[PDB]
């Protein structure tokens, strides 16, 4: 067992080397240079980055309160790594018996790294804004169970290997054309700062960030599959990391093109207009197995 | 001689002329592409399910046919 090691530094290089990405793009987006000078194309900066906030940058807390603080995150950085273990890819670390059930558990777990860094500050004026934050996530968690259903009742149980198998002519976005729609809103719910915002403060750059790529991926299976391929592991690796990047720049889209929804009316997009919209579409994909053969 | 700053205005810029137009879509034709891509979304995946029936018959028929297991 080494490869759970080959799966927690790639990743965390990953999410390092992220701050080229999340800054150029986005930088060509508003016409604007970003890294030039730190090294031959700014490839130096992501990993100067890390020495400027874990080693020197020292700490101030507001209270401290024992073991909080302290432990918020490990629960943010923890939960984020965990969830790369039952990732299909073309082949899984430890495969569970049922896929999506432990992808859905750790996300909703994952509501509390914010919950607890509003609970370490001892002011009252933090912690009106950071159940605000709460709201975002725990809000759009119901529909994500929702969408997520509908598409595992059309084909396949609730493990990620069978997910693949199934897409071996077409794409999974042709049938659900307005569930795929639903993906791209959902998953900017959880902290990444597109659709609404809010040394232990750079740990939390270092997991929000993490669940960005995890959200690329995880659309890259339930929606892209293109070919499986058991015989050539080759073909598969290559043609899944470019599905994956594409979908990167559109997380990145949204940040730079549009402003903020409001917090109230993220509550009019979601629940008064998405929810009665997810639901008839759920009923529809009940009818869809029944109507006309299609159980795993 | 007497040399200042010149006039020049050729083309004048065009004084406010709308630059937003309707392009690609027009209304009830992206409605037939797209509903018209839901109906072959359905057709193509339910076709691939009733030969997924042809392996799981097939997959249970082995638990069958093994007896001295």
């Amino acid at each position: 067992m080494i490869n759970i090691l080959m799966l927690i530094i790639p990743i965390l290089l990953a999410v390092a080397f992220l701050t080229l990405v999340e800054r150029k793009v986005l930088g060509y987006m508003q016409l604007r240079k970003g890294p030039n000078v730190v090294g031959p194309y700014g490839l130096l900066q992501p990993i100067a980055d890390a020495i400027k906030l874990f080693i020197k940058e020292p700490l101030r807390p507001a209270t401290s309160s024992a073991s909080m603080f302290i432990l918020a995150p490990i629960m943010a950085l923890g939960l984020a790594l965990t969830m790369w273990i039952p990732l299909p890819m073309p082949y899984p670390l430890i495969n569970m018996n049922l896929g999506v059930l432990f992808m859905l558990a750790m996300s909703s777990l994952a509501v509390y790294s914010i919950l607890w860094s509003g609970w370490a500050s001892n002011s009252k004026y933090a912690l009106i804004g950071a159940l605000r934050a709460v709201a975002q996530t725990i809000s759009y968690e119901v529909t994500l169970a929702i969408i997520l259903l509908s598409v595992l009742l059309m084909s396949g149980s609730f493990t990620l290997s069978t997910l693949i198998t199934t897409q071996e002519q077409m794409w999974l976005i042709l049938p659900a054309w307005p569930l795929a729609m639903m993906w791209f809103i959902s998953t900017l719910a959880e902290t990444n700062r597109a659709p609404f915002d809010l040394g232990p403060f750079a740990l939390f750059f270092m997991a929000e960030y993490a669940n960005i790529i995890m959200m690329n991926i995880f659309t890259a299976i339930l929606f892209l599959g293109t070919s499986h391929n058991p015989h050539m592991p080759e073909l598969y690796t290559i043609n899944f990391t470019i599905k994956s990047l594409l979908l990167t720049m559109s997380f990145l889209w949204i940040r730079a093109s549009y402003p903020r929804f409001r917090y109230d009316q993220l509550m009019h997009l979601l629940w008064k207009n998405f929810l009665p919209l997810t639901l008839a579409l759920c009923m529809w994909h009940v009818s869809l197995p029944i109507l006309t053969s299609g159980i795993p | 001689x007497x040399x200042x700053x010149x006039x020049x205005x050729x083309x004048x810029x065009x004084x406010x002329x709308x630059x937003x137009x309707x392009x690609x879509x027009x209304g009830y034709s992206m409605f037939a592409v797209g509903i018209g891509a839901l109906l072959f979304g359905y057709w193509s995946m339910m076709k691939w399910n009733r030969e997924r029936r042809r392996l799981q018959i097939e997959d249970f028929e082995a638990r069958i046919a093994l007896m001295p297991l």
